[PDB]
């Protein structure tokens, strides 16, 4: 093999490549400000009930019941931690695919930013939304009541804010029951996460593929190296071989070619969500069906 | 030692990969199973050699008590120099207990650093950001009484270099023989040339339509005064 | 002036501080060239297409001096060293290698050129929204309430200046929804109602100037039982 060029060394570095990507497209969704707000430990905001979003301290991760019922609903398979060689040769005699790829060159790395790091982010975005409304978005915080923020949002979308000031318990309850309805609404349906779902079960199926592929003959008479070499005279090894060798180039070029265009279809999606958390969550956007359906008031 | 029930008329053992992996002792009717030896992968973190020689070694997967190697060279572990992470095995960094800006990624929530501290090689938790507080009410308001003009740079790259590609000269130079034999090979070189052919032809789009929006030529006045504002 | 009635100030703002504003921006503008002097990795961005390009080409020069399995990379050797018929399978490996090679290069260019282009419109876009207009979308065109912005080449590409428009020195103050006034209630037009302690006040959003309440700038449109939280006070004609 050493005498066939440097495709390894291209790949080794598309991949390498794919990698930083990945961390960087998390970094610029989930990074825009630079400041950890709290929220203020009386929660009391005109009627608004935000229980549903906000952290629980009770749980030891410090996740929202919709974050807990969303990191429930979707099953991962690897998460890139320590699948140790101890626990792969505990010979329990039930082997998995994990241990089969793992013994034949193909490793996962974890992620550079964990997960309670993630929900500190989102932590911090919803508590300088809630106090401050679009002003941290653009400069220092302001402090402001949260209903006058709401009536500020109405004269937005050109509803003046006696309309509001006349009727806020009728929309604080009908904010409460649509923010209670989405529990129902997620937990009832079963494929609501399939596009999260997809992701895995696309690597996962690529990753047994290239398992698989390595007990194909390409026209040998075996698909063992040792058989060949401990039935054949050496110099007559190499035309057996080489074919060998060129059906399993060939499988990886396909597989990295495949991740490449994959990795570009999941940066796009990225930059479209970087751009929805920067127009709809900071700021009051005016698009048509850009952060939802009707005229939108906040995220 | 193995747990496995074979049949008595069975003699090997497959997997996924079709590779043995239990094997029946031929002398005593006895299964054994098969694993491979250890293994793992290996990356160095380093500063600038423009700034020093000094390194650290990460073993990817490992756990730190499980480091006749492939590699030659070994890095010998003192009483403070190793460290676990949920990434591997850290040797030749000292765990601080601050927190800075990341670095030098290395796995789930751990920089390193070299820092004076004599100049070592740290790792670190990294840090979201700065702590902050509003304080809310609901009879009380915050107004700004200054303002300040500020100017900030972004950059987009437009187009790329356009190359051509010669198979013909490329795969068999000036030899005959060669070109006759390629020539059976079907179309392959019309698609290449026709594929940058294309790109060469994007490229040109790409800078004409970022950079020809109007299609009149202004010139600025002689007299250079708008109010105070230099440009 | 109609740049900051577009954001949300009155034109005696701007022309009040003429002075103090055109200082600012040329210090700004100013500071640019030095701060793009300094930092040494401004511009990687544009750096790294013509690394890759380089790398790509040098890799394609490199891969000649490969065998693929035969006696050896020169074709006139194989020619001059071995039997007609004989050479065919030699000369067929290398053509095989180097086909591959091409072909390599070719697809990776390709998925370089997409990513290209994905840029090169956001860039088109930006220049038309940016440039030759003001954005109300957030953090599109600077980070701040954008003014205007100019655009300059670079080589492979092109760079925006924005200026922006950024409170500061903020002060607390007390404030109320509406106004109480012979059983009728007060709302502001533009503005919020702001208290200093004894009296009250009507201001504006991004900059404190406080005037007199007045029926000119208020609309009553309401009785004054419903309201939670209201003040009354005295409103003058
Ligand atoms: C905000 O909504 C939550 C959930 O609807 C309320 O929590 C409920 O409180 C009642 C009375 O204390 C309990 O009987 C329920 O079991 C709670 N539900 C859950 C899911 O914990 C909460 O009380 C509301 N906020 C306020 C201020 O009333
Ligand atoms: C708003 O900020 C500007 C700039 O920070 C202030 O202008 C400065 O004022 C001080 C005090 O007179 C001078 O010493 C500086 O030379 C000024 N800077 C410039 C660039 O002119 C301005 O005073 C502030 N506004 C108020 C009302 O205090
Ligand atoms: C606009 O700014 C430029 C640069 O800051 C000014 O040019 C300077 O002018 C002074 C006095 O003539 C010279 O001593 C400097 O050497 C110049 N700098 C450069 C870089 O050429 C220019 O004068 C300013 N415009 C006006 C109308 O004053
Ligand atoms: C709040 O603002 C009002 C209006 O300016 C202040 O009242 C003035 O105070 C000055 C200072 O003594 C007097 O010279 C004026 O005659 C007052 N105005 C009127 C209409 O009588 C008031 O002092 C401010 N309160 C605070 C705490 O600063
Ligand atoms: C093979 O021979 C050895 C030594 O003579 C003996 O211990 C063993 O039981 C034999 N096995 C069989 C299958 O005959
Ligand atoms: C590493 O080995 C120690 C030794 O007993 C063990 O306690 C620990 O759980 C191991 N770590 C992992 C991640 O397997
Ligand atoms: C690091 O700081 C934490 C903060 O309380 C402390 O509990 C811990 O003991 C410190 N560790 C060391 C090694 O000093
Ligand atoms: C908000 O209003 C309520 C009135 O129900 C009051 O009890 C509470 O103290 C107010 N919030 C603050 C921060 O004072
Ligand atoms: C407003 O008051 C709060 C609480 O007293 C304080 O934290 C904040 O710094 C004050 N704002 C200013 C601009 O002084
Ligand atoms: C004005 O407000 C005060 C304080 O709440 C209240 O006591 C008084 O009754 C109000 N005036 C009228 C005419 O209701």
């Amino acid at each position: 093999l050493l005498q066939y060029g440097s495709f390894c060394t291209q790949l080794k570095r598309a991949l390498t490549g794919i990698a930083v990507e990945q961390d960087k497209n998390t970094q610029e969704v989930f990074a825009q400000v630079k400041q950890i707000y709290k929220t203020p430990p009386i929660k009391y905001f005109g009627g608004f009930n935000f229980s549903q979003i906000l952290p629980d301290p009770s749980k030891p991760s410090k996740r929202s019941p919709i974050e807990d019922l969303l990191f429930n609903k979707v099953t991962l398979a690897d998460a890139g931690f320590i699948k140790q060689y101890g626990d792969c040769l505990g010979d329990i005699a039930a082997r998995d695919l994990i241990c089969a790829q793992k013994f034949n060159g193909l490793t996962v790395l974890p992620p550079l930013l964990t997960d309670e790091m993630i929900a500190q982010y989102t932590s911090a975005l919803l508590a300088g939304t809630i106090t401050s409304g679009w002003t941290f978005g653009a400069g220092p915080a302001l402090q402001i009541p949260f209903p006058m923020q709401m009536a500020y949002r109405f004269n937005g979308i050109g509803v003046t804010q006696n309309v509001l000031y006349e009727n806020q318990k009728l929309i604080a309850n009908q904010f409460n029951s649509a923010i209670g309805k989405i529990q129902d609404s997620l937990s009832s349906t079963p494929s609501a996460l399939g596009k999260l779902q997809d992701v895995v079960n696309h690597n996962a199926q690529a990753l047994n593929t290239l398992v698989k592929q390595l007990s194909s003959k390409f026209g040998a008479i075996s698909s063992v190296l040792n058989d060949i070499l401990s039935r054949l005279d050496p110099p007559e090894a190499e035309v057996q071989i080489d074919r060998l060798i060129t059906g399993r180039l060939q499988s990886l070029q396909t597989y990295v070619t495949q991740q490449l265009i994959r990795a570009a279809e999941i940066r796009a999606s990225a930059n479209l969500a970087a751009t929805k958390m920067s127009e709809c969550v900071l700021g009051q956007s005016k698009r048509v069906d850009f952060c939802g359906k009707g005229y939108h008031l906040m995220s | 030692e193995s747990n496995k029930k074979f049949l008595p008329f069975q003699q090997f053992g497959r997997d996924i990969a079709d590779t043995t992996d239990a094997v029946r002792d031929p002398q005593t009717l006895e299964i054994l199973d098969i694993t491979p030896c250890s293994f793992g992968g290996v990356s160095v973190i380093t500063p600038g050699t423009n700034t020093s020689n000094q390194v650290a070694v990460l073993y990817q997967g490992v756990n730190c008590t499980e480091v006749q190697l492939t590699p030659t060279w070994r890095v010998y572990s003192t009483g403070s120099n190793v460290f676990q992470t949920r990434a591997g095995c850290l040797i030749g960094a000292e765990y601080v207990n601050n927190s800075y800006e990341c670095d030098i990624p290395i796995g789930a929530g751990i920089c390193a650093s070299y820092q004076t501290q004599s100049q070592s090689i740290i790792a670190y938790t990294m840090s979201l950001g700065a702590e902050n507080s509003v304080a809310y009410s609901n009879n009380s308001i915050a107004i700004p009484t200054n303002f300040t003009i500020s100017v900030t740079t972004e950059i987009l790259p437009v187009s790329m270099t356009k190359t051509s590609v010669d198979c013909t000269m490329y795969i068999c130079g000036d030899s005959t023989e060669c070109s006759n034999l390629l020539l059976q090979y079907g179309s392959f070189c019309t698609q290449l040339k026709r594929a940058l052919t294309g790109i060469a032809v994007e490229q040109d789009k790409n800078t004409q339509e970022v950079f020809a929006q109007v299609k009149q030529i202004y010139k600025t006045p002689p007299i250079k005064y708008f109010g105070g504002f230099n440009f | 002036a109609y740049r900051f009635n577009g954001i949300g100030v009155t034109q005696n703002v701007l022309y009040e501080n003429q002075k103090l504003i055109a200082n600012q921006f040329n210090s700004a503008i100013g500071k640019i060239q030095d701060s793009l002097s300094s930092t040494p990795s401004a511009l990687g961005k544009l750096q790294d297409v013509v690394n890759h390009n380089a790398q790509a080409l040098n890799t394609l020069v490199k891969q000649l001096s490969s065998k693929f399995g035969a006696i050896s990379s020169v074709l006139n050797d194989i020619l001059s060293r071995l039997d007609p018929p004989e050479a065919e399978v030699q000369i067929d490996r290398l053509i095989t290698g180097r086909l591959q090679s091409l072909q390599t290069y070719v697809t990776q260019q390709l998925i370089r050129a997409a990513e290209i282009r994905a840029s090169a419109n956001l860039a088109a876009t930006k220049m038309s929204e940016c440039v030759l207009g003001q954005s109300k979308r957030v953090d599109f065109c600077g980070k701040g309430y954008h003014l205007m912005s100019f655009p300059q080449s670079a080589p492979h590409g092109v760079v925006f200046l924005h200026v922006t428009y950024v409170p500061a020195q903020e002060k607390n103050f007390t404030t109320a929804p509406a106004i109480c006034h012979d059983g009728k209630a007060h709302f502001p037009r533009e503005g919020v109602f702001v208290s200093n302690g004894t009296h009250w006040f009507v201001t504006q959003r991004n900059f404190y100037e406080p005037q007199i309440i007045t029926t000119d700038n208020t609309f009553v449109s309401g009785n004054c039982d419903v309201v939670i939280g209201i003040v009354n006070n005295t409103v003058y004609d």
